[PDB]
């Protein structure tokens, strides 16, 4: 079956490129979580430098794709990069043209769009990657839209993506189940940290060191990541608790 | 590269045949039957719907009989989105001829340059031919009334009565028992009709599955109208020969 | 507006005997009242016995000589060393200055 | 499938070795090169008795001073010959001279791998290329679709080729007269020719320095063929 | 590098069958029912809302989209898809009749040109057909209001009221029984929202069920006032507080 | 663009391509050419299982290139339009810069060129047609006749047949064309290439067309009668 | 095998099986040599026939007035990448008045020959190379391969049993490089290493082929009575 | 080039044109035929630029020929004149326009009727009992509205053109060496020879 | 399956195996490698001696792109000088819009995305070298490493090819005892020793050491060829430590 080989329909109205580009997503074996503070939108994702030649500073799956959007992936770094660089580049164009930031979830749109072209031309393989966007938009407030390979894409109140992402996706509705709120409703994104890393200790069972997480975090007019020092004072107030 | 996926939609079978031509006509033959028939003092063309459920707006519609130009008409057998895209030629092609020579398009020539069309994807380019076959209906002052089909190798050939799409071997052999070259508009609509009622594949032919139209000399004076019959007209023409 | 054209004045001759000929140039090189130089030879070997001079406005005229020491150079390359006849490059430089008809080359070319 | 430019484990170009092929079933073609012109025939092999055999041309002048015969996918070889008879006027043009037989024979063969995924496959047909010039005198040329070509004292192509060939290595030397290889052309044809070899199903002509490239008439050829019997007979 | 697949995708098989566009169909048949019905002063156009997680926030990805202010669409099938028909379908309305005439396209030609769009992506070189099934609803001055089906192959068809999906029979010969010449707007809706219900196995309420109708001229969803002749879009999508209206007289 | 070699070398030395556009040419009705000594008649089966015709605005099998040269096919009525148009406008642009109609034997060049140039060019196939080709050059009262194939091969002929039982027909033609002797008649060349026919065809009815071409552009195609008249007449001189 | 239908697939132990063929069309062809001393670089090329009645095909071309080469395999490949160099050589004189080095000659090479192991629709070129050559820093002798690799040689062969008269060069390897100032015994030496590849024949004089550069000679080519010198 | 005329009488189209060929201070030619057939029914006189006139006239009637030839049939004067009007109005936006300027007189078999038709190089299309091109009309236009009447005969038809010819080779100042005359009637098209 | 026969496409478990298949062809290639350094960075490669009648010193393998920058790679020779030919008109179109000569992670993008693109087609083949290259920019001395998936992340050290896993021993043992820094001239010499030690896994024909430098006190944030005596002096401290 060459219905396998490029993104033609099986069948039984299935695109096997589309799919098997889902479990390339999962290769990274990584996992990452976004939600929603009051204020601010937060992002975490696993990092791990499992060769001791690696320089540490430069292993990263967190993207600034403009001042005020930023973007983590789930997927082999190289797609990654190149979803990335497209992302800046539509970012810095849409704001050359129409004289305002892109939002998020226009970025998150445009991206889909481009990935569902992917899908449905031949010549052009879908990339093997999800990416999550997120900023407090200036209109629609803390911000959380994910792209996937099919070209799909939907705003989320809190997500996950990896391979134990249904472990953390149910641990976060059993929380807002229980808060009865769309976010975390706290003041300072330092806390809205200290419980994304909270609820991803729970979720995965295990424990963190400052060199096995990375960190994002979109306010008002910024996103930025945090040094390992900013986490590690996070970790440290996690613990005194 | 992509050699790997190319089907060669346009090479020969050692037997010298098309490939993709015939299994065209293989798909229009399981399309609704459409009929054309030429009289002295008119033309009829008749059309089956590919079976209508209860819901389906019967106005509002067309899918098998369209206006080329007002001397020109064509009854469709095939895929219907493939036929629009060669309709909206046509109908330029036409006005070109206008604009160009200030005379309304000969049937022939507008018959001739969309085969040629059809044609053309059957030689190059690599891409799969239209599933169409047309019944082109119309008059000029040249040659009068004229009937011709085409097909999706770009072969066409004219006619006094002719069909398409299913059931054409059981259809022509009707229309070749009961055609005579006398014969009037309202006996060729009535020959229609019965053809049709006979080679159905549905239980009894009723108004709402069938699309009709003449061209007649019917107006004033050396002039001629395409009339595209309404539903009602349809019912009202189903009893006029007790088929209903 | 921009001249694509200038004039380097000098002269040159050339007279052909029995079983010789000559081609002489002035060395001067000149623009409006000025000298540019007292020395800049404008009458060159192409080879094959052939020489050929271009004067007038001289980057013209070196574009012209380098353009047909060049086309010798390849007569050569594509026709297995055979020397290039006098009448050949006649030919050859007419091709060379018509090409650029409706841009010419300022220049008396005498070979 | 696979590309139409792709080399086969023994290093050769698959479509170049099948054009190879079609060749091998074209009719017969014989040059021989002597001090004195080069002769170049070719059987006709008329399809049927109907086919008026004049109108078999498989014999073309390129220009007064080359001459070119063919054998294998024919009209194939139309192109080719246009090709030829431009690159030789252009160069008179440019150049006020004959263009070399070699270096003509250089630029057809420059078209040769002209081909791939520029034409669509190699050219089914070889050629042999006829001439005279004054820095290498007469010669003869073998254009295959490799895009290669060798000189020749004498060479066959066509079905008959290998028989011819063998023949050709025999009877050549470098003394014969135009007269002698005319004859030999004749007699090695009529060896490998299928049907009785005549004046309408075989042609002949030649290229000489004076009058440049010649095709022979049936008259002048018949005679040739009556004077052939008679040496062959006389012993 | 660049495109070297320039022959089509979408061929006839030996029975006469395009496979590509059936399989499409067969990716519609797999998808969230959706349904059209058509009353006398009125369309509805109306589908589910089945969500990814429960996290996902439903109302950030809307299924019945606005193309023109007198013209709505809905879907069966992959929803990316659907997204880019739904923007290609705007910009048509503009580059190939607004910008001509100044006015909006009648629906059964707005729908002509998508069907052309989908029509092509089964012929063209490269690409593989729409996996989607459209209705797209709208009034024009000298037609009134319509309901159109576009399929895979870019065939159309008007309809009385119909629907594509899932639960396609069953809904469809539920309609069969409830539909009249005479129905009003109104009563449209209601035979809308009986009909996904069927269909629908989880929570049925007004943030699951996402409907549009087309209607009367709505002035206040304008935004402007001083031009008589500007009178407001027919095109609205009822409100999630609307739809649970509705469904508590159900 | 498509760019696919279509037409490609097998290892044998064949271009199967162009060897099946031939089988589309053997399955195509049959149609002959006969010259005279003033004379070259044009004659093609068409096949009757059609009744219902409407042979006023059915494209005729003979077309006129110019107004004193016509070109007959066999194999895929579709591909023999584009062949026909082409020759058209090379025999118009001819006119144009030489300032005299074409010979018959340039036409067939031009046209056999074409048809090669179709079998090595990317992204297309080869016409599934062969052609007939006669007339009369300029000024000229010499016949011409002449013979096209999809390979692009092209040839002067007595008389010639292809398409479908063409080798019957050639064999007929074979033993009773006196190379010696042509047709020295009108009636005689119509008559020889009627009972060639007649040989492959069934009935004389709606099934033989001939035309008829004589110098300075003298063309004129025969209507059943006339056809019918020698399909009596040969008929009776048959019993024997 | 599943893996060698064109350039543009690997095979699963990482291989490039067109270029292996394309490799191996070289190996076929008709042996040819180089060598250099620090003053002169010489090649020798064995040249090959059809039959006794055609000419001998020429292996050895010249592309500028310092420097040329040796071809063994597809003789119309050698006659493309020759060309490439001609107008490398032009280009560097007529723009920077520069004569090109033999050094970026052989990288100009590579890089032609790389472009089409890497596209679909090409073919890797079908022949080896020997690009003899003397500029700014002496003599030079490189080998070109169709893979893209071109390598600094003092002398090497290439052709059907090439083998022979390489290792031949590597045992001379510290006389021939010290013929300074003495053509005709870099040419013997040469015609000495490739006779170390010869079977069933021997050198005659339309069957060897030699060409030289170096200090104070431009490329030039010998043959016929001009080689019976060294027979 | 300069003088063009055609008068259309009861059954058929008369075209007079001039037979000079003048080029700076030389009458290169007495004896030039500004015509080309277009079909057996069609004929188009034509004026204006050197070169532009002849190429124009010969490639409108090369097109006409082929459309003869691909449908074995005629185009009325009507289609003919429309289908070189379009020409000409494209040529008239083209980096080169033709400057040349045309009468087309045919004989229409399916009405049997003459018609003229008068086209400028703009592609400014009349239909006209009688025209002209360039001064000519300047003295014949007001002559011809005094003395045509819409029912002449051929004979009275060639009369009225030697009138016309007369008034200008009395006033105006070239010598245009006389006009070669063309008669468009339901037989086809003649030269008269003696004018 | 045949999931592996083109470029581009996913296998069922998410790879893409030519991607794959180019690595082996980097596998076969001689050692090279990059170490980190105080100020700097140090680049080093086997060069297998094939024959005698290769000329020594003359097949240099690094090159320099722009004027700090040098790149060296293991597996098929020509794909790596294709790569930097791209490097250097990717450091020239930077240097020409923004004056600055380009920042090396910046290039490293640049290479990043080149050799991606040639794992989004079918039409062409991705590339069989693994690539290391560094320099000096205004931030200090970066070190990368590039895969022909188009991977890369920077390093401490580097090593690839044949003899990859010995280097990479070694390389992680310096890591460890030299927590604080090491220098240039530490670098030059280590990096000698190195590729002696992992010459072993590949130890038939004996091999040339070619080696270069970036340091912003030794070469002036320059990329620089180490000879002479330098040169002589590293391998001697190498010949010491392998006896």
């Amino acid at each position: 079956g060459y219905d396998r080989h490029i993104t033609i329909f099986s069948p039984e109205g299935r695109l096997y490129q589309v799919e098997y580009a889902f479990k390339a997503t999962n290769q990274t074996n990584i996992n990452s979580l976004a939600v929603r503070g009051k204020d601010c939108t937060v992002v975490i994702s696993q990092k791990k430098v499992p060769d001791k030649l690696l320089d540490p500073t430069t292993v990263s799956y967190i993207f600034c794709i403009s001042r005020t959007i930023g973007m983590v992936v789930n997927g082999p770094i190289p797609d990654a990069r190149n979803a990335a660089l497209r992302a800046k580049a539509e970012a810095a164009e849409f704001r050359y043209k129409y004289g305002y930031d892109m939002p998020c979830d226009v970025l998150a749109k445009r991206m889909a769009n481009l990935s569902q072209i992917y899908t449905q031309r031949a010549y052009m393989r879908p990339l093997g990657v999800i990416l999550t966007f997120v900023s407090v938009d200036e209109e629609l407030g803390p911000s959380i839209y994910k792209t996937d390979p099919a070209g799909y894409y939907v705003g989320y109140k809190a997500t996950a993506t990896g391979p134990k992402q249904q472990e953390i996706t149910t641990n976060l509705e059993n929380h807002f189940k229980k808060s009865k709120i769309d976010h975390i409703n706290e003041e300072s994104w330092e806390k809205v940290v200290e419980f994304a890393i909270t609820h991803m200790i729970d979720a995965l069972g295990t424990e963190f060191s400052k060199n096995d997480l990375e960190v994002g975090v979109a306010t008002k007019d910024k996103f930025f990541t945090l040094s390992a020092e900013n986490i590690e004072e996070r970790l440290v107030a996690i613990a005194e608790q | 590269g992509s050699r790997r996926y190319d089907s060669r939609t346009t090479i020969f079978s050692p037997e010298g045949r098309l490939y993709q031509v015939e299994y065209a006509l293989e798909s229009i033959s399981h399309a609704g039957t459409a009929i054309g028939i030429m009289a002295s003092d008119g033309i009829v063309l008749a059309a089956e719907r590919k079976v209508t459920s209860t819901l389906l707006e019967q106005d509002t519609s067309t899918e098998k009989l369209y206006k080329l130009n007002d001397k020109i008409a064509v009854a469709v057998a095939g895929l219907t989105a493939d036929a629009e895209i060669l309709i909206n030629t046509a109908r330029i092609h036409a006005q070109n001829y206008l604009k160009t020579y200030n005379e309304d398009i000969p049937v022939e020539i507008l018959v001739r340059r969309l085969s040629d069309i059809k044609q053309g994807y059957t030689q190059h380019g690599g891409l799969r031919p239209f599933g169409v076959s047309f019944i082109y209906a119309g008059y000029d002052d040249r040659y009068g009334y004229q009937l011709y089909t085409s097909n999706p190798s770009g072969n066409y050939t004219g006619w006094k009565a002719i069909s398409v799409g299913a059931n054409t071997s059981a259809a022509q052999t009707l229309l070749q028992m009961d055609y005579k070259d006398d014969m009037k508009v309202d006996d060729a609509i009535e020959l229609a009709l019965k053809t049709l009622s006979k080679t159905t594949d549905s239980s009894a032919l009723t108004y709402d599955r069938l699309e009709f139209a003449t061209i007649r000399k019917g107006a004033n004076d050396g002039e001629v109208y395409q009339k595209i019959f309404k539903p009602q007209e349809i019912k009202d023409i189903l009893v006029k020969t007790g088929i209903t | 507006q921009f001249n694509p054209y200038g004039d380097n004045g000098g002269t040159i001759l050339g007279i052909a005997g029995e079983d010789f000929a000559v081609l002489a140039g002035d060395t001067r090189n000149i623009t409006d009242y000025s000298i540019n130089s007292r020395y800049e030879p404008k009458v060159f070997d192409c080879g094959d016995n052939i020489v050929m001079s271009a004067n007038g406005f001289a980057a013209d005229g070196d574009a012209l000589v380098k353009r047909f020491k060049n086309s010798v150079k390849w007569y050569h390359f594509d026709h297995n060393d055979k020397k290039l006849s006098i009448n050949s490059a006649a030919r050859n430089i007419q091709h060379l200055l018509y090409g650029k008809r409706f841009f010419p080359y300022y220049v008396h070319t005498i070979i | 499938d696979r590309g139409v430019s792709t080399f086969s484990p023994e290093g050769r170009l698959f479509q170049v070795e099948y054009s190879l092929e079609a060749i091998k079933l074209g009719s017969t073609a014989i040059g021989i090169a002597t001090k004195e012109g080069v002769v170049l025939g070719v059987e006709k092999r008329a399809t049927s008795p109907l086919l008026e055999s004049d109108s078999i041309e498989k014999i073309v002048e390129i220009d007064r001073h080359i001459g070119c015969a063919m054998s294998g996918l024919t009209a194939d070889a139309r192109s080719m010959i246009e090709h030829a008879r431009t690159a030789a006027v252009t160069h008179n043009l440019y150049y006020d001279e004959d263009i070399n037989v070699e270096s003509l024979t250089q630029s057809v063969c420059d078209l040769a791998l002209r081909f791939g995924e520029l034409m669509s496959r190699p050219f089914g047909v070889a050629l042999l290329i006829a001439g005279h010039d004054a820095d290498d005198g007469y010669q003869l040329f073998h254009a295959e679709p490799s895009g290669t070509f060798y000189r020749y004292n004498a060479k066959a192509i066509g079905s008959g080729s290998e028989g011819a060939q063998a023949e050709l290595l025999n009877e050549w030397h470098s003394s014969l007269t135009l007269k002698e290889a005319e004859l030999l052309v004749l007699k090695i044809l009529k060896q490998v020719m299928e049907e009785k070899l005549d004046e309408n199903n075989a042609q002949l002509s030649c290229i000489t320095k004076q009058d440049g490239f010649k095709i022979y008439d049936n008259e002048k050829t018949a005679e040739l063929i009556k004077e052939l019997k008679e040496k062959e007979a006389a012993e | 590098m660049t495109d070297r697949y320039s022959f089509s995708l979408t061929t006839f098989s030996p029975s006469g069958k395009l496979g590509q566009i059936d399989y499409a169909l067969t990716a519609v048949k797999q998808g969230v029912t959706s349904l059209g019905i058509k009353a006398t002063n009125g369309v509805v156009i109306a589908t589910e809302k089945k969500s990814s997680s429960p996290l996902a926030m439903s109302e950030t990805l809307s299924k019945v989209s606005l193309l023109t202010p007198d013209i709505g669409a809905v879907y069966s099938g992959m929803g990316p898809d659907y997204r880019v028909l739904v923007d290609k379908s705007r910009k048509v309305a503009h580059t190939s009749y607004k910008r001509i005439y100044g006015e909006y396209p009648p629906t059964k030609l707005l729908v002509s040109e998508v069907a052309k769009i989908m029509q092509e992506a089964t012929q063209s070189g490269g690409v593989r057909p729409f996996g989607v099934s459209l209705l797209i609803a709208g009034h024009d001055e000298f037609n009134g209001f319509s309901l159109y089906q576009v399929d895979p192959s870019g065939s159309y068809f008007p309809w009385k009221a119909t629907a594509i999906g899932k639960g396609s029979v069953a809904a469809k010969t539920f309609l069969e029984k409830r539909w009249n010449d005479e129905l009003e707007l109104e009563d449209a809706i209601h035979i809308a929202l009986l009909t996904l219900k069927e269909s629908v196995e989880g929570e049925f309420n007004g943030d699951t069920i996402e409907l549009a109708i087309i209607g009367d001229e709505n002035p206040d969803l304008l935004g402007y006032t001083g031009i008589p002749t500007d009178k407001g879009p027919r095109f609205r999508k009822l409100t999630s507080q609307e739809i649970n209206d509705r469904l508590e007289a159900l | 663009g498509y760019d696919r070699a279509l037409s490609i070398f097998s290892p044998d030395g064949h271009i199967f391509q162009v060897e099946y556009a031939l089988e589309a040419v053997k399955r195509g009705t049959c149609a002959v050419g006969v010259k005279g000594k003033n004379c070259v008649v044009l004659g093609c089966e068409r096949r009757s299982t059609l009744k219902l015709q409407d042979t006023r605005i059915t494209p005729s099998k003979v077309s006129k290139i110019d107004s004193h040269v016509v070109l007959s096919f066999s194999g895929l009525n579709a591909d023999s339009r584009i062949l026909i148009e082409k020759a058209r406008v090379e025999a118009q642009s001819h006119r144009l810069t030489l300032e005299d109609p074409v010979t018959v034997e340039y036409l067939t060049r031009y046209v056999a060129g074409v048809q090669q140039r179709y079998t090595q060019s990317g992204g297309v196939r080869p016409f599934g047609v062969s052609t007939l080709i006669a007339g009369f050059d300029p000024r000229d009262d010499e016949p011409k006749l002449y013979q096209t194939e999809p390979s692009g091969i092209y040839s002067s002929w007595s008389a010639q047949t292809i398409g479908r039982n063409s080798k019957t027909v050639r064999e007929f033609l074979e033993k009773n064309y006196d190379r010696k002797e042509p047709p020295a008649t009108v009636e005689e060349c119509v008559k020889l290439t009627v009972r060639s026919l007649l040989e492959v065809v069934q009935t004389g009815a709606k099934n033989i067309e001939i035309t008829v071409v004589k110098p300075d552009s003298d063309i004129v195609a025969l209507s059943s009668e006339e056809i019918n008249q020698y399909v009596t007449q040969i008929e009776q001189e048959k019993q024997e | 095998n599943n893996y060698d239908g064109d350039t543009v697939t690997f095979s699963p132990t990482g291989r490039l099986f067109q270029v292996e063929y394309a490799l191996e069309a070289i190996k076929q062809g008709s042996v040819t040599v180089g060598l250099r001393s620090n003053t002169h670089a010489v090649l020798v090329a064995l040249k090959r026939n059809a039959d006794e009645l055609s000419s001998y095909q020429k292996k050895i071309i010249k592309c500028d007035e310092h420097m040329g080469l040796s071809l063994a395999g597809l003789a119309p490949d050698a006659r493309v990448l020759s060309n490439y160099l001609r107008q490398q050589c032009n280009y560097s004189s007529l723009v920077f008045n520069r004569k090109l080095a033999v050094e970026r000659a052989g990288h100009l090479l590579c890089d032609k020959a790389q472009k089409n192991t890497q596209s679909y629709g090409g073919r890797p070129y079908g022949v080896g190379l020997l690009i003899i050559g003397y500029d700014k820093s002496g003599a030079h002798l490189l080998e070109f391969q169709p893979s893209g690799n071109v390598t600094e040689l003092y002398g090497t062969a290439i052709g059907a049993r090439s083998q022979g008269a390489k290792t031949y060069l590597e045992r001379t390897l510290d006389t021939f490089i010290k013929i300074d100032g003495n053509p005709d015994e870099l040419i013997k030496a040469g015609v000495e290493a490739i006779s170390q590849s010869l079977r069933d024949e021997s050198l005659t004089v339309d069957n060897l082929s030699i060409a030289i550069v170096g200090k104070d000679t431009p490329f030039t080519i010998y043959d016929g009575e001009a080689v019976a010198k060294y027979i | 080039m300069d003088i063009i005329l055609g008068i259309r009488v009861q059954d058929s189209v008369i075209l007079a044109s001039s037979k000079a060929v003048t080029r700076g201070i030389s009458v290169l030619k007495d004896s030039d035929d500004k015509t080309r057939q277009l079909s057996p029914h069609t004929l188009m006189s034509f004026a204006g630029e050197a070169g532009d006139t002849v190429q124009f006239a010969e490639y409108i009637q090369a097109n006409i020929q082929l459309y003869s030839i691909r449908e074995d049939y005629e185009l009325s004067p009507q289609a003919v004149s429309s289908f070189v009007r379009q020409e000409l109005a494209k040529s008239i936006r083209s980096r080169r326009p033709y400057q040349v300027n045309v009468l087309i007189g045919g004989y229409d078999k399916k009405k049997n009727k003459p018609e003229l038709y008068q086209i400028d190089y703009l592609g400014t299309k009349v239909e006209l009992p009688y025209g002209a091109h360039g001064y000519s009309g300047f003295y014949t236009f007001s002559l011809l509205d005094h003395h045509y009447r819409p029912d002449m005969t051929t004979e009275e038809g060639l009369d009225l053109l030697k009138l016309c010819v007369q008034e200008l080779e009395k006033r105006m100042p070239m010598d245009f060496k006389g006009v070669i005359v063309k008669i468009v009637d339901k037989d086809g098209i003649r030269q008269v020879d003696d004018f | 399956t045949g999931y592996d026969l083109s470029n581009s496409v996913f296998s069922p478990d998410g790879r893409n195996f030519q991607v794959e298949y180019a690595v082996k062809a980097v596998e076969n290639g001689t050692t090279s490698i990059g170490i980190k350094c105080n100020d700097g960075v140090v680049f080093a490669v086997e060069k297998l001696i094939t024959s005698k009648l290769l000329v020594p010193q003359k097949n240099v393998k690094i090159q320099v792109v722009d004027r700090h920058i040098g790149c060296v790679y293991s597996g098929l020779i020509p794909d790596g000088r294709h790569l930097v030919n791209r490097g250097r008109e990717e450091a020239a179109s930077f240097k020409k819009l923004y004056k600055t000569p380009i920042p090396i992670p910046a290039f490293a993008d640049r290479l990043g995305q080149y050799v991606q693109a040639h794992t989004l087609y079918n039409s062409v083949r991705p590339f069989g070298v693994s690539t290391i290259f560094g320099g000096v920019d205004k931030n200090g001395a970066h070190l990368y490493m590039l895969e022909p998936s188009g991977s890369y992340w920077g390093y401490k050290g580097a090593a690839t090819g044949k003899g990859r896993q010995s280097a990479k021993a070694e390389l992680e043992k310096l890591v460890d005892h030299h927590p604080e820094g090491l220098s240039a001239r530490e670098a030059v010499k280590q990096a000698a020793k190195i590729i002696y030690l992992a010459h072993e896994d590949n130890k038939e024909k004996d091999f040339e050491l070619e080696i270069s430098w970036c340091s912003l006190s030794e070469t002036n944030g320059l990329h620089k060829f180490v000879k002479g005596d330098l040169l002589q002096e590293a391998i001697d401290f190498a010949q010491k430590e392998i006896n």
